[PDB]
RNA sequence: GUCUACGGCCAUACCACCCUGAACGCGCCCGAUCUCGUCUGAUCUCGGAAGCUAAGCAGGGUCGGGCCUGGUUAGUACUUGGAUGGGAGACCGCCUGGGAAUACCGGGUGCUGUAGGCUU
RNA sequence: ACGGACCAAGGAGUCUAACACGUGCGCGAGUCGGGGGCUACGAAAGCCGCCGUGGCGCAAUGAAGGUGAAGGCCGGCGGCG
RNA sequence: AGUAGCUGGUUCCCUCCAAAGUUUCCCUCAGGAUAGCUGGCGCUCUCCGCAGUUUUAUCCGGUAAAGCGAAUGAUUAGAGG
RNA sequence: UGGAAUGCGAGUGCCUAGUGGGCCACUUUUGGUAAGCAGAACUGGCGCUGCGGGAUGAACCGAACGCCGGGUUAAGGCGCC
RNA sequence: GCCGUCGCUGGCAGUCGGCAGAGCGAGAAAGAGAGUGGCGCGGACGCUACGCCGCGACGAGUAGGAGGGCCGCUGCGGUG
RNA sequence: ACAGAAACCUCCCGUGGAGCAGAAGGGCAAAAGCUCGCUUGAUCUUGAUUUUCAGUACGAAUACAGACCGUGAAAGCGGG
């Protein structure tokens, strides 16, 4: 995988193939995060193959749809249960994020395992994402925003568009 | 450099299978071969007379000659740039009737049949083999229980 | 770039005769016209044979033209050849034959005309039957040349009845080792 | 190019980069588009694309 | 008569992908270009044809 | 002065420059190799196949005269189906004339 | 239902121990003049028919050993092709396809050809 | 790694014999005068056939003595049966 | 003008096709002969066949793995007789 | 109903030069502590081959070449050179 | 766009003119066929056929091979 | 009984754990081993074929065919 752009949040179901023995097999829903459905079905088969004795050839994808967000206008607290590999071993993690969308928080989790642990998009394995109540969060980087009268200034407003006035008379101001 | 022995490198090829040693069955000797039979070679190591050279064990060929205890067959040999047609006198114990042509024959007679019929009813039947086509569209009934939800398992250093 | 192979791009057929004679380069003009302007695949074969070398259009014998024109059905037809019609002194009776060849030896003109046959040319044929209706194409034996006896599997090889190149043939010219089962071996 | 991939890219008539062709799918065809997978980028064309 | 209709068509010669390939040497599921991009072949056709 | 001892590196490509071709499959393959006694009797069978000729016609012409009493005993839309008939150079000649006359 | 002769595939048939075998057979058994062979009629060959299923043989049994066939092992190990993937390497992950073997846990324990008997 | 300061002229797959294949030409089961002879360029060209001796081709095979390249049906006679 | 499997040179343009350092034999290992790869000339047909490919049937094989409560060989430890 | 798919005109014959020192890479792989070491297998290259990238470079990534105009790319890139 | 090679074994002798009638690109094997009865005197170019014309595809190259040179050097038979 | 670790006799178990001239591998149980009986297929002679291979030889080998033979009641087997 490669966490291109922003990840979408896909809901893929899929079943094994019908046979004389199992006239109808059970369907199997998964909750994939991937750039597009073509990568979502391939991670659906990666997972189903790592859990059930089932391959892409021996089965079929019954439905691959994108599941939107139920409240993309409410700041939420998502908690994710990672599973990744380093240069030496493989570890489970649990990271929390404040975001509006679940796929948003998962994109932020891929960019965060990339930043902090240099974990490429193919080592990571999201195993559970869950919207958490603000009073169940644990990371102090996310509990610190659970204030009703929050208040802070933007203290060092570094000048951007450094090249539109590229040659100027006055010197830039940073207090605002 | 290796040796050019007639039987170098046949310790497993010419050995008998597990618990299949001893006397050779007699259906091997009481079955018939006629010029034109597609025969495949498998050197049996029990009988040593008329053993086919190791470079033919596993090839298929057709018979062109028949003597008392042995036939003569024409197997193709890939020799370093080209595929010669070689004529070997393999004894009977190193031979099976290859069931490859068989299915073609049981399809030929099935075609001649299904063409004999469907000729008086004016219809048109399919006589060619078509490749396994892309599977057509179907409904998957999810009667009652919704699809079970799967998710990866955590890691367990069970080493 | 494209991944084709130009090993065989140049087809090696003869676009024209290699000779420079002008009684052949006029026949080839007339028949190249008939070949392209008619839909008869006869003229195309005559044209394609007027190119061929002197070893690819061999001579015909009068006797082989007899037995190839005696075959049932092909009566009152004109026997077309592109090579020459040599005599065959070992045949005693000659019927009447309508013939058309490039050359007819001065002792086969005699026999054919004394029989009572006609000896056309390729221009006379092209005027008689342009599309070549009523003809019998023939060609002498091509493997008749003594050259084709040295070709094949090299001598000294199991079951290769190929003639070797020897200065003279005699008792002591290549009869000793690769031929006697006694002295060495034989194939 | 490997020889097995160069024989299949020429039974698909793709003898040149950015060449394209249409291919009907079955077992014997998908199993060739699997052999030549690293050399092609194939898919299911729309009607406007045809 | 698909075999005959598709074989009557000289194989199409397309220009370079306007915009540009993502990565030529890796499968489409690896954030690249190769392989099968079932629905998304048309986005490439529009920028290549 | 040690030189490379053996290799097969370019060989599998020289073999294919002129292809690897299966042998020339002809009908009527040779009879060399077949056992003598059998191939000695097959020659006595051919040498005498003519001995039963005048009896073979008496049956071939028989079942060929019987071939007489054998055989002489038995003896997508309406629119685009009519347009594909008017537009036939031969079959539609009169449906086309019926239209040409139509404008008079 | 089953047995004899000759068999086919040669353990689902083999191995151990135990139980039951009506009828015909199959057997054990009784002899050595004759055929034949030995130290020895034990074996072999020969002439028999008083005796008996004791044994061979048949059928069945055993939380049987084995064999046969399934599941788990396991989409694991391994693996074709791919990347300017990771790692200092040792090796490792991922895409595209194929895909095992123990231990462990279940089921089964000879089908069958021609000829001829018994079960009238 | 070796040759090379500069410029000019000279400088290296030739000819004969033999063989093989391809090709053009004439005649063609024949073919060829090459040796000989006859009648400025000309030492050329032309001609000879009772000058075709001879070469090669038209027959091979065997060490040799030698041998040396479709047959079938029909009656009539003798023989076996 | 001795021979040299050894060293050095080997003279004009364009167009087209285009390699090998491999097999076997050699008092052969700085070289040949041979098969391969190459080019040239073609010819017989076309205007069924073939394939460095897959599909479907069908055989083949003892590597990767795995195994040692399975044979051979190696090999740690207790326990019960 | 020419009996799977896809593709493509095939078959055959002479004559034949150069070559017979090779080297590198992924993967498998033998000797060696290892080596820009010695030795094999498969495929692709360099040799015989330019071009864009890797500052530089026989072999790495892209891509193979008639001479030109416009457009777009690959692999690599976009402080300045 | 231009040059060249290859292929189409492509097309053109039809310049058939007051002895005239100007065609063979069109999806569908084959005749702009014969007969038998119900004024003004006019019309470009071409065709060294070893020539001319039209279509596509292609174009690396050492050793080596082949072709084409209206490339060049010196003499000979002809001819300007 | 003497007789012992080990002589010789006897019963039982015994898939080969022995043996088959040698190196190793393969194969072999009313046998390919062990012991007897008869013997000389270890003879004469055509070609085909496989192995190394150039697909040339030698060596070796496999299938036949024609003779003569051995063996066994025979089917058969045998030209090392
Ligand atoms: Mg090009
Ligand atoms: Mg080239
Ligand atoms: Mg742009
Ligand atoms: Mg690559
Ligand atoms: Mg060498
Ligand atoms: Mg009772
Ligand atoms: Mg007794
Ligand atoms: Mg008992
Ligand atoms: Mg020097
Ligand atoms: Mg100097
Ligand atoms: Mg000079
Ligand atoms: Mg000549
Ligand atoms: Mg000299
Ligand atoms: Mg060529
Ligand atoms: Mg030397
Ligand atoms: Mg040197
Ligand atoms: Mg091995
Ligand atoms: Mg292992
Ligand atoms: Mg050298
Ligand atoms: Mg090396
Ligand atoms: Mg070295
Ligand atoms: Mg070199
Ligand atoms: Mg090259
Ligand atoms: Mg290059
Ligand atoms: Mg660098
Ligand atoms: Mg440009
Ligand atoms: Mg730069
Ligand atoms: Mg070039
Ligand atoms: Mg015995
Ligand atoms: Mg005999």
């Amino acid at each position: 995988m490669k966490a291109s752009g922003t990840l979408r949040e896909y809901k893929v179901v899929g079943r094994c193939l019908p046979t004389p023995k199992c006239r109808t097999p059970p369907l199997y829903r998964m909750r994939i995060f991937a750039p597009n459905h073509v990568v979502a079905k391939s991670r659906f088969w990666y997972f189903v193959s790592q859990l059930k004795k089932m391959k892409k050839s021996s089965g079929e994808i019954v439905y691959c749809g994108q599941v939107f967000e139920k409240s993309p206008l409410r700041v939420k607290n998502f908690g994710i249960w990672l599973r990744y590999d380093s240069r030496s071993g493989t570890h489970n993690m649990y990271r929390e994020y404040r975001d509006l969308t679940t796929a948003g928080a998962v994109t932020q989790c891929y960019r965060d395992m990339g930043a902090r642990h240099r974990a490429r998009a193919h080592s990571i394995q999201i195993m559970k994402v869950e919207e958490i109540a603000a009073s169940k969060c644990r990371r102090p980087a996310v509990k610190q925003f659970h204030d009703s009268k929050i208040k802070f200034p933007l203290p060092h407003r570094v000048l951007r568009r450094q090249h539109k006035p590229r040659f100027t008379t006055k010197r830039p101001n940073t207090f605002f | 450099t290796n040796t050019k022995g007639k039987r170098r490198g046949t310790r497993y090829m010419f050995s008998r299978p597990f618990r299949k040693h001893g006397v050779v069955p007699l259906a091997t000797y009481m079955r018939i071969y006629k010029k034109g039979d597609i025969v495949d070679i498998k050197g049996m190591g029990t009988v040593q007379k008329g053993m086919p050279h190791k470079c033919y064990h596993g090839k298929t060929g057709r018979v062109y000659n028949v003597t008392q205890h042995a036939v003569g067959i024409v197997v193709n040999k890939q020799v370093k740039g080209k595929i010669l047609a070689k004529r070997i006198n393999v004894r009977i114990e190193h031979i099976k009737h290859s069931k490859s042509r068989d299915s073609f024959l049981k399809r030929v007679k099935e075609n001649d049949q299904k063409k004999k019929e469907a000729k008086e009813k004016g219809t048109w039947v399919q006589l060619k083999r078509q490749p396994a086509p892309p599977r057509e569209a179907h409904f998957v009934r999810t009667n009652g229980k919704e699809p079970e939800l799967l998710e990866p398992i955590p890691y367990e250093f069970m080493a | 770039g494209v991944d084709i192979r130009h090993n065989k791009d140049r087809k090696v057929r003869r676009k024209e005769p290699k000779s420079q004679d002008i009684y052949l380069r006029l026949l080839v003009k007339l028949y190249r016209f008939l070949a392209r302007r008619t839909n008869s695949t006869f003229n195309q074969v005559v044209l394609k044979r007027l190119f061929m070398s002197r070893t690819n259009r061999p001579p015909l014998s009068l006797s082989r033209m007899i037995r190839k024109m005696k075959l049932p059905g092909r009566e009152n037809k004109t026997a077309v050849v592109v090579g020459t019609v040599t005599d065959d002194v070992r045949v005693q009776e000659v019927p009447k034959l309508k013939v058309c060849a490039l050359r007819v030896t001065s002792r086969a003109r005699s026999r054919i005309l004394k029989a009572g046959g006609k000896i056309l040319t390729f221009d006379q044929l092209a005027l008689d039957s342009p599309k070549g209706r009523g003809t019998v194409l023939l060609s002498g034996p091509r493997k008749g040349r003594e050259v084709y006896r040295h070709f094949g599997k090299a001598p000294g090889t199991p079951h290769s009845h190929t003639k070797p190149y020897v200065r003279s043939k005699g008792r002591k010219f290549e009869r000793a080792r690769g031929r006697r089962a006694s002295r060495g071996y034989k194939n | 190019v490997s020889p097995k991939v160069r024989k299949v890219l020429q039974l698909l008539r793709l003898r040149q980069i950015f060449n394209g062709t249409f291919v009907k799918l079955n077992k014997a065809s998908i199993n060739m588009l699997r052999i030549v997978e690293p050399y092609i980028a194939w898919g299911y064309p729309n009607l406007k694309s045809v | 008569h698909f075999k005959e209709a598709n074989n009557f068509l000289w194989p199409f010669k397309l220009s370079s992908p306007r915009g540009g390939m993502k990565k030529k040497t890796t499968h489409f599921v690896e954030g690249g270009d190769a392989g099968n991009r079932e629905d998304q072949i048309n986005r490439l056709i529009r920028r290549m044809n | 002065a040690k030189s490379k001892n053996h290799t097969t590196h370019n060989q599998s490509r020289k073999w294919h420059r002129n292809g690897i071709k299966k042998p020339r499959s002809q009908r009527y393959e040779s009879l060399k190799g077949v056992d003598p006694k059998f191939l000695r009797n097959m020659r006595f069978a051919k040498k005498h196949n003519k001995k039963g000729l005048k009896k073979m016609q008496a049956n071939n012409a028989k079942a060929m005269a019987a071939r007489a009493e054998a055989i002489k005993a038995l003896v997508v839309s309406r629119k685009l189906h009519r347009l594909a008939y008017i537009a036939h150079p031969k079959l539609g000649r009169r449906a086309r004339a019926r239209i040409a006359r139509g404008l008079r």
